[PDB]
């Protein structure tokens, strides 16, 4: 049901989960996401009860639970390396909770079967784990995971060990089987797809501070942060460095002058010296195809296309422009994790676009769907 | 193309190279006062009366239920006392860890006869001379270092994650132990107390010094001692008979454990 | 549970062969001892090594299934002075001091002692003998020169000038070397095996030079066994067998063997065709089953063509001390019937045993009873020459340390084709001093 | 953590206690009985007698002829058998079928009873008995000489021993991925010229461990020479050395003598192949 | 080199790649994709060297080398497992391809040198050990590759075992480091996003027949099966089980004429009904603002979003329908991976509607770029 955890902390003998605290409410299907190395997995295995907790409480439902061991929780958690018996057979492995529940062996076949039904097990149950792929043996973990019906469905990790043809297959699953059964979940994932497709209140965690929490679209939409900001989203968004001219900024590339409300909005607080800007790959078209009122905040005057990934309904031309700037802490341990070079940014423009390898393409931003922010404090100034 | 033709005649002269030492006692345990060269095959007229010829007085027979009973009390001692030391795999410590497997596997190369002077000496006198308990403490002192070497490198294969899943189940930290835990290290105990009785079945120069009367004494023993005056002054058929009734355990213990056996002696090339 | 132990029966440990004689023996002694004490003979290994091995690692695991055991002659000190044997005049009855000497030959009555105490009661003996051709050769020698001197002689015409006699490294070369020394005049272990007077003394040194000479001498001499290094007492016998020996030396056992071995496809030139009696009575066996006329004309037959004498000394006309190599009866330490066991020896060295044991088995006997009876008179022709060398007899040294002397003084006259006479003598008084200090390695 | 070394502890002390127990008191007992006098015949003559039981033993020619024979076959029956060891290494681990009759073959000579497997050479090359032994010329005997003798001893020596160094060899050299061997194959790299560039200096650590063991070994030969020839012709190794003068001539304070000189032989082969060429444990 | 192979062919005693044949000409990066298990390994095993040939030649330039040596064909090969010695360290692993050759020390520690330096290699990062992290590990791989400077570079499928996140600057580097080098490439693949981004001439392989090699473009606008249109693109294709209307198509619930010129083009021969089409995920927009001239050819169908995928600017919104019929051979072997389920089909949508799950949306298809496809040969009939 509800688990309400509040000023959830642990401290390494350090401080991996300081000052969690929100509601994941019933039915919800909660997402923590977060570089490899942050609180996301500790919160977890806290929630669980394979680890101590410090303070707060963990009350799931309407007892306070932060003092037990899981017997008493009813909270299936499945893993990520598949911790299933190797010497059980299917059968066995997917009833082991129920003969543990102290439940007759008739209804036991029964649910077995029902369990075995909803997932396709339908002939495997004579088979141990030896003789099974990667995606039977998934499917066995989650189904010995389905079974118990618990209060919370604590999944770990589970997709990572799966080819990426059957990943997207298996989310598709995963949210449809999650919306069918109902019982409160929590996730923890690695990468923005898998937490902004099954999701329905996505966490983000750097270092173990909340950066964030809403509904995935309004992680897209008004990120909080920088993190958050260049962290979702597959073709993460440009981040170049700006000067405010105190009637405008002049951009690496064009004269953008801030449409009055964003304006007045940023002269709230005209604290900082290099407030940098967002522009989203999706919000960079190009001259060829902006015929209307649009080309007048285009910006559009020339750059150089370095590679052009032409992957079907979106062409990625990818490119660079010198100066500095992009110099922060939140954009630096966002871009330690992959590689953000220097100056390379990407812009995806429409398929119609005729542009070859390594030419002169003239990219237009639209000065009404850009992001502003903050290069010490890490902090959006538009909305949050 | 010819290269199973080729490496098909390896896979033939590595066996002959195996079985032929054994096939030329099995064929002299064979023979009736007839040894005549006859052949590492075809020994005609195989007519065996040494079997039952050995089998007469308690010559052999205590010497054969001496070395199985000492063999099974250094079995069950060893792996009893050797497992819950290597269980040190699983647990950690400082003082001293990489340094334990070290010595008791160093151990393993010492010089019988170093330790069986002062052993005997020993032995003399405070009352444990031609007795079992005389000779299962070296036996149990020279085979803890297989037995350790063989279970902390399967100890090491288990996966103790499956502990911290079943402890997500409604499972307390004691049906753990019964059920998901014990039937895994359960083939891996099987193959250790097959080594350690191998290795203590085999033992000369420790059960022919500690070991004088008709109690206590082993068949390696009574086999080289067939050349009293109980075989009928050509102890050949005798002796064979003996080594085969010696090795037919061996034999059968590696018919059915062979992976396992291999898998434990090289810790992790199956 | 277990345990029941129902008479209380002695088992007295004898050698592995010799044993299908020492049965019968037991079972007289046990259809004459009574009702209790049921005599059974068990058996150790053969060859006097494996023997002494058993008993001694049997008796220092403290068995209590060994009561009477027969020790070989030269384990008497070791047995004793260890603690592993029982003196005679210790026992519940004190009877056996008085027995075990009432009636027993000089000779063997002394190998079976320690420093003045009796330590087993004996009960057999042997002693060397000269085993000559009595046609080839005239007459026998008396004198180890003068056997040298009578071989080269005989080397003119045919082949047997080959002086037989065991030579190889084991104990039969000590024993030989032993009875040349006592000949000589002098003694390896001065008394209760201390000090040597193997050199001490310059008549001493000169006892052990004469018989270190004679020891290169017989196998320098011209012809003389080509391979005289590998010898034993059989290889000795089998060379007087072939006819290619003339005056080999060897134990009395050799008398019985040489007529069958002469009978069935004989090699020893000695014919003995005859009448087809002696051919009907040695059919499928071998061992030469008279109806006691035929031993008595192949025995004739053979006093032709071989003939026995006493054993050559050393000194002109002085008679020769030859050793012994008999047995003794000896009650183990640790047992549990001691006066019992002590019964058993009194009884199983009696008489009429004796009698059976010399006149049945092959061993003579070592009661001074015996030789002057006719009955044993007939197996054993040479029983005079036997007794007059039994009175006085050379016994091996005595000492705790005795394997050890023994390979020490074995592994320095190994090499019989070539011993320094005169210098060998100052390397055997080092190594048997370096034996009975304690401090000798063996191979 | 604090009581979890308590359990490390409590069940690490059994063996710790019982290998110090049965090692170290009769090795620090042995160097008490061998500066002495004992005899164990005339146990009313003993006495402290220094180290005149070493220098007794080092300085006669009984000790030395049986320190150069456990050499003379302690370094030939590991050159042949590392040789031998290597090639039936390589033929279990890159065999095409099989690889389950020729591997549990391997095992046999094993686990067999070392006096069952030297009782079948003694009876193979004895003349009128064996089939070996009709192989030579009529009469031949080589079991009565010392450096035939010793060749049937170090043949047997090989062949009892070579299925452990092969098990050794084999666990280190599964651990060299194809992958890698396909990598130096494109490149130029003969089938020989790889097994000494690539394969060898990946099973080092897994040589001089088969290597330390079967040189430890064969330096305590006694049960495959005691029953060929016990050491007659004087061609006994070290621990029949030891054994003949404690067990047969009844003497302690040299059977200690030499029974701590062989440990003490022993532990400068085992500072050499540890400190020097840096082995470790597997 | 001018690599050319033709009637190359394998054979395991049940052929492998039967019938391949292809010219690499001098610089192309021809990518060789394929499901798990078809002769999409072999070929590059075979043009390597690994293995032997059954048929045909394999003419590196001229002069066919399928019985020369690896070592004497000069080529190179990056592996998967990143096959590099332990028992050496980072510059023994570079030097090895020019040490092994007897070259002269000084010019061979200059090439290295130079070779470290082209990638990120510049201090040798640790130059201690044979094993760094995942990044670097695999640039170690490359470097090794890149140094003997051979004729053709065969890289077996590299980027299988890193992050998502870092995945993409590896195949940014890739390309670049390809294109500065010069030397022909032929890279194995597993998923179509990579074959894609990089490679100038893609090549399919299912079973071991080459289909449709040209081009990244020519490949997903006129691809030539039912397998090379629904594999390549990353949300698949939706293959509707059509009708003959003989004035167009007859979709399963949809009634539209095709233009009558390319209605006579499909029609030029007739098929006895056993046509099924294809509709791309990218051309089934909303009743958003796409008013004006396509109203007419709107096609506006309804049905409830099953689930919707709003991972950003680009709303996946799925969606099930009745019946069945999508069957053949090649679609078969498709779904024999992924696409489970013949009735879950997906629509990307612009951003700019509003869907929630479980909401009877009317999606429109622009019903002219719509590709008819056969049922037994799975053969195109608009364009191959």
């Amino acid at each position: 049901a509800e688990i309400v955890l509040d000023r959830v902390t642990k401290s390494y003998p350090r401080a991996a989960v300081k000052e969690f605290s929100m509601t994941i409410a019933d039915g919800e299907f909660i997402i923590l996401v977060g570089p490899s190395g942050c609180g996301k997995s500790t919160t977890l295995n806290m929630i669980a009860g394979l680890e101590e907790i410090t303070s707060g409480e963990l009350r799931i439902g309407g007892e306070r639970v932060n003092e037990k061991a899981p017997k008493d929780r009813d909270i299936a958690m499945v893993f990520q390396s598949y911790a299933l018996y190797p010497h059980m057979t299917v059968r066995q492995n997917i009833a082991f909770p129920l003969t543990l529940a102290k439940v007759p062996k008739a209804e036991i076949a029964a649910k077995v079967e029902e369990t075995a039904k909803i997932l396709d097990l339908s002939e495997l149950l004579d088979r141990k784990p030896g003789q099974l792929s990667g995606g039977q043996r998934q499917r066995v973990a989650m189904g010995r995971a389905i079974v118990r019906s618990p209060k919370a469905f604590l999944m770990d990790q589970p997709l990572s060990n799966l080819d990426a043809k059957l990943r997207v297959q298996m989310r598709a699953e995963i949210s449809r089987l999650q919306d069918r059964l109902g019982t409160t979940t929590v996730y923890v994932t690695h990468d923005q797809t898998e937490a902004m497709t099954l999701g329905d209140r996505v966490v983000v965690m750097l270092a173990g501070e909340v950066q964030q929490i809403g509904t995935p679209d309004e992680l897209y939409s008004s990120p909080a942060n920088l993190f958050v900001a260049g962290f979702i989203g597959s073709p993460a968004m440009n981040f170049f460095p700006a000067t405010r001219t105190d009637v405008g900024v002049r951009l690496p590339f064009g004269e953008v002058t801030l449409t009055p409300h964003m304006l007045d909005l940023l002269d709230k607080q005209a604290r900082p010296e290099n407030i940098i800007v967002g522009i989203r790959p999706e919000h960079i078209e190009d001259s060829a195809l902006l015929d209307g009122y649009a080309r007048i905040r285009a910006l559009t005057f020339s750059v150089r296309a370095d590679i052009v990934e032409s992957l079907g309904a979106d062409k990625y031309v990818h490119f660079t422009t010198e100066g500095a700037g992009a110099e922060s802490a939140q954009l630096a341990e966002l871009a330690a994790d992959s590689g953000a070079g220097t100056n390379q940014f990407i812009a995806r423009v429409s398929a119609d676009s005729r542009v070859r390898t390594g030419e002169q393409i003239e990219l237009a931003i639209d000065t009404t769907k850009l992001s502003i922010f903050d290069a010490a404090t890490g902090l959006n100034l538009t909305r949050d | 193309a010819r290269r199973a033709t080729w490496w098909s005649v390896v896979n033939i002269l590595v066996i002959v190279y195996a079985l032929i030492p054994v096939l030329w006692i099995l064929s002299l345990s064979l023979k009736p006062t007839s040894s005549v060269k006859d052949g590492k095959l075809i020994p005609t007229e195989i007519t065996f009366a040494n079997y039952k010829a050995i089998f007469s007085g308690d010559a052999f027979t205590s010497a054969l239920f001496n070395s199985i009973g000492i063999g099974l009390i250094t079995t069950i001692i060893a792996v009893v006392i050797g497992g819950m030391a290597a269980y040190a795999v699983a647990r950690l410590q400082f003082p001293g860890k990489q340094l334990l497997i070290g010595v008791a596997l160093l151990i393993a190369m010492f010089p019988h006869i170093s330790l069986v002077t002062p052993i005997f000496n020993m032995w003399r006198g405070i009352g444990l001379f031609d007795t079992w308990p005389g000779l299962i403490i070296p036996y149990i002192t020279f085979a803890l270092p297989l037995a350790i070497y063989t279970l902390s490198a399967f100890f090491r294969e288990i996966p103790w994650d499956l502990e911290k899943a079943a402890k997500m189940d409604g499972a307390t930290p004691a049906q753990a132990f019964r059920k998901v835990i014990a039937p895994l290290a359960a083939p891996g105990i099987v193959t250790a107390a097959i080594l350690v009785f191998i290795f203590a079945w085999n033992d000369l120069l420790l059960a022919l010094s500690l070991t004088a009367t008709q109690r206590a004494i082993t068949a390696p023993v009574a086999i080289a001692n067939f050349t009293g005056s109980s075989q009928f002054e050509e102890p050949t058929g005798s002796i064979a008979a003996g080594a085969m009734v010696i090795t037919i355990p061996i034999i059968i213990f590696v018919l059915i454990f062979q992976r396992r056996i291999v898998a434990g002696l090289t810790s992790g090339a199956v | 549970c277990g345990s029941q132990t129902g008479g209380i029966v002695i088992n007295y440990y004898t050698p592995a062969n010799e044993e299908a004689t020492f049965k019968a023996v037991a079972n007289r002694c046990n259809e004459q001892l009574g009702g209790r004490f049921q005599i059974a003979q068990r058996n150790l290994p053969k060859g006097a090594d494996d023997q002494r091995l058993q008993l001694a690692r049997r008796l220092t695991g403290n068995d209590k299934s060994l009561d009477v055991m027969a020790l070989d002659v030269v384990w008497t000190a070791e047995f004793a002075e260890a603690g592993w044997a029982v003196p005679l005049s210790e026992d519940p009855a004190g009877l056996a001091e008085a027995d075990a000497t009432e009636n027993t030959l000089p000779g063997p009555l002394e190998t079976a002692r320690w420093q003045d105490e009796l330590y087993a009661a004996p009960i057999t003996t042997n002693t060397q003998l000269l085993w000559y051709r009595a046609d080839l050769m005239p007459a026998p020698p008396t004198t180890w020169d003068g056997m040298l001197d009578e071989a080269n002689r005989l080397y003119r015409e045919g082949g047997p000038s080959w002086i037989a006699v065991q030579g190889k490294q084991y104990e039969g070369m000590v024993v030989w070397f032993n009875t040349l020394l006592q000949s000589a005049g002098g003694q390896v272990l001065s008394d209760d095996g201390q000090r040597v007077t193997l050199t001490d003394t310059p008549e001493h040194r000169a006892a052990t030079v004469k018989a270190l000479r004679i020891i290169k001498s017989v196998a320098t001499a011209p012809g003389a066994d080509p391979s005289i290094t590998q010898t034993d007492e059989n290889t000795a016998r089998l060379a007087l067998e072939q006819g290619k020996a003339a005056l080999e030396v060897n134990w009395p056992y050799v008398l019985p063997s040489l007529l069958e071995n002469a009978v069935k496809g004989g090699v020893s030139f000695l014919p003995l065709d005859g009448d087809p009696a002696l051919q009907g009575s040695i059919n499928d066996v071998g061992t030469f089953s008279p109806t006691d006329e035929q031993f008595d004309i192949a025995f004739d037959a053979s006093k032709k063509v071989f003939g026995f004498a006493p054993y050559p000394g050393v000194n002109p006309d002085e008679p020769a001390r030859v050793t012994l190599g008999g047995l003794n009866l000896a009650v183990a330490s640790t047992s549990q019937h001691k006066a019992e066991a002590f019964e058993a020896i009194r009884c199983l060295r009696n008489v009429e045993n004796q009698r059976y044991t010399s006149i049945e088995g092959g061993l003579p006997a070592v009661r001074t009873s015996l030789y002057d009876d006719p009955a044993f008179q007939k197996k054993y022709p040479q029983y005079e020459i036997i007794r007059q060398q039994l009175t006085n007899a050379a016994v091996r040294p005595a000492t705790p340390v005795y394997q050890a002397v023994s390979t020490r003084m074995s592994a320095t006259l190994a090499p019989i084709s070539d011993i320094d006479p005169e210098r060998t003598a100052d390397e055997l008084t080092e190594a048997v001093q370096k034996a009975i200090d304690g401090k000798g390695l063996i191979p | 953590k604090k009581s979890e070394r308590r359990l490390a502890f409590w069940l690490i002390a059994p063996a710790v206690l019982l290998m110090l127990a049965v090692t170290a008191y009769p090795i620090g007992y042995a160097v008490w009985l061998s500066l002495q006098r004992y005899n164990l015949a005339e146990p009313h003559d003993t006495e402290f007698i220094g180290l005149a039981n070493y220098v007794t033993v080092l300085t006669d020619g009984y000790w030395w002829t049986a320190f150069a024979v456990t050499l003379g076959i302690t370094v030939v029956s590991v050159a042949i058998e590392f040789a031998l060891g290597l090639a039936l290494a390589l033929v279990m681990h890159r065999t095409i079928f099989g690889k389950g009759a020729v591997r549990t073959a391997i095992l046999i000579p094993y686990g067999i009873v070392t006096v069952a497997a030297s009782y079948s050479w003694y009876y193979a090359w004895t003349p009128g008995t064996g089939y070996l032994a009709n192989l030579l010329p009529e009469g031949s005997a080589p079991l009565t000489d010392q450096l035939p003798s010793l060749a049937i001893v170090v043949l047997a020596e090989v062949w009892k021993t070579t299925p452990f160094m092969a098990l050794l060899l084999l666990a280190g050299l599964a651990l060299v991925p194809q992958d890698l061997l396909n990598a130096a194959q494109v490149d130029g790299a003969g089938p020989w010229k790889r097994l000494t560039k690539v394969i060898l200096p990946m099973i080092k650590p897994a040589i001089l461990v088969a290597l330390l063991f079967r040189t430890l070994d064969a330096f305590r030969i006694f049960d495959n020479i005691y029953i060929l020839t016990g050491g007659s012709n004087d061609t006994g190794s070290v621990s029949i050395l030891g054994y003949d003068n404690l067990f047969k001539a009844f003497n302690v304070g040299l059977g200690s003598a030499i029974s701590v000189l062989i440990f003490l032989s022993v532990a400068i082969i085992a500072f050499i192949y540890i400190k020097i060429f840096g082995a470790a444990a597997p």
